[PDB]
């Protein structure tokens, strides 16, 4: 699994 | 799913003080070290606007006054000195489990002095009664707080069928509220009673500050 | 500097179909760690995400949404779809289409699910029958009674009247919406000077310009 990012870069 | 519960859900505050806003998850929203709190500022129109991510950094640009607190469920929100253009929502959102949730979100509005409504009444205009349906309009204007209660008394008996009522949030330029109540009849019920009354009760008052007009 | 813009149906029959379109600019979505979100924000109620796509082809599906919802991407076209199937009325809401990151926010679409036709509106004028409450100023008003769809735009003088000005939000009564404005001016204006209310419901070029003549 992955994740959604959330926040710069 | 992390379900996220903000408290307070209503905010007033006047400028140059401090305000507190919290978010608590249903469980640990963190690896362990950083947490996937993130907070959000919604201006009527705008999208949401990211300012906080993961829980204490500030997104580039944003004013310092805004900080953020807090590890595993107990999340803070800090804005101070408030400034007049913060009077927005503020929403928390967890991204450590998918579904990616939200909470309710807090409202900031502005705190001032009271003052009291300029209610004022319109009958139907002709034109409405020509086409069978009356509409009797109270306008209740310029107001602080936002509670306000306004009771439709026809001949003097009470009428709350066919009431629709509207509200303005924050007047920006003077900080108060505004509401327009409509009673729609049948041309038909309007021409059998002479008086259209509107009562309305504000905090500012030992009275209702009644609006009546007879036919 | 990215640009995020969603195209929508803008009105739907219950337990239809909803198409959704992201148009993006400011990155290809074969990029890795690229993706693009769609949340949904309700009238005036919290944001809720639906579903997200991500540069290596992998949904994610709101779970308790992931019935009625599919993500698709046409890569070389900048472009994610979302379709939500069978419409139910607590669908009405605007769809935002996010990159990933959350910073980058496209304006958002407004979807409204009622089994109701495009309606014209009718804009009474509302003077008062005579009186002066307020401070030798009189409050007047423009009704713009059953229309659909979202929105009309009303402006009191064209916008040589502004100040004073109130535009009480749009309800709606029998699946069809009315909204409402009042003005506040000093006596020496009207009824000397003249003020007409400008009503525009462009979906329908009904464009209503009404005078208040004192009665």
């Amino acid at each position: 699994c992955k994740r959604i990012h959330i926040g710069p870069g | 799913d992390i379900v996220l519960t903000q408290s307070p859900g209503s905010l007033a505050v006047s400028l140059g003080q401090r305000a507190t806003i919290s978010c608590r998850a249903s469980e640990s929203v963190d690896d362990d070290g950083n947490s996937f709190l993130h907070w959000y500022q919604q201006k009527p129109g705008q999208p949401p606007k990211l300012l906080i991510y993961r829980s204490s950094n500030l997104i580039s640009g944003i004013p310092d006054r805004f900080s953020g607190s807090g590890s595993r469920t107990d999340f803070t929100l800090t804005i101070n000195p408030v400034e007049a253009d913060d009077v927005a929502t503020y929403y928390c959102q967890q991204s450590n489990e998918d579904p990616l949730t939200f909470g309710a979100g807090t409202k900031l509005e502005i705190k001032r002095a009271d003052a009291a409504p300029t209610v004022s009444i319109f009958p139907p205009s002709s034109e409405q009664l020509t086409s069978g349906g009356a509409s009797v309009v109270c306008f209740l204007n310029n107001f602080y707080p936002k509670d306000i209660n306004v009771k439709w008394k026809i001949d003097g008996s009470e009428r709350q069928n066919g009431v629709l009522n509207s509200w303005t949030d924050q007047d920006s330029k003077d900080s108060t509220y505004s509401m327009s109540s409509t009673l729609t009849l049948t041309k038909d019920e309007y021409e059998r009673h002479n008086s259209y009354t509107c009562e309305a009760t504000h905090k500012t008052s030992t009275s209702p500050i009644v609006k009546s007009f007879n036919r | 500097q990215v640009q995020l813009k969603e195209s929508g149906p803008g009105i739907l029959q219950p337990s239809q179909t909803l198409s959704l379109t992201c148009s993006f600019s400011g990155f290809s979505l074969s990029t890795y760690g690229m993706g693009v979100s769609w949340i949904r924000q309700p009238s005036g109620k919290g944001l809720e995400w639906l579903a997200h796509i991500f540069w290596d082809g992998d949904k994610r599906y709101n779970p308790s949404l992931k019935s009625r919802l599919k993500i698709s991407k046409d890569t070389s076209n900048n472009q994610v779809f979302l379709k939500i199937t069978s419409v139910d009325t607590a669908d009405t809401a605007t769809y935002y289409c996010v990159q990933e990151g959350y910073i980058y926010w496209g304006q958002g679409t407004s979807v409204t699910v009622s089994s109701a036709k495009t309606t014209a509106p009718s804009v009474y004028p509302l003077a008062p029958v005579c009186g002066d409450t307020t401070g030798s100023s009189v409050t007047l008003g423009c009704l713009v009674k059953g229309y659909f769809p979202e929105p009309v735009t009303l402006t009191w003088n064209s916008g040589s009247l502004s100040s004073g000005v109130h535009t009480f939000p749009a309800v709606l009564q029998s699946d069809l919406y009315t909204l409402s404005s009042s003005v506040t001016v000093t006596s020496s204006t009207w009824p000397s000077q003249s003020i007409t209310c400008n009503v525009a419901h462009p979906a329908s070029s009904t464009k209503v310009d009404k005078k208040i003549e004192p009665r």
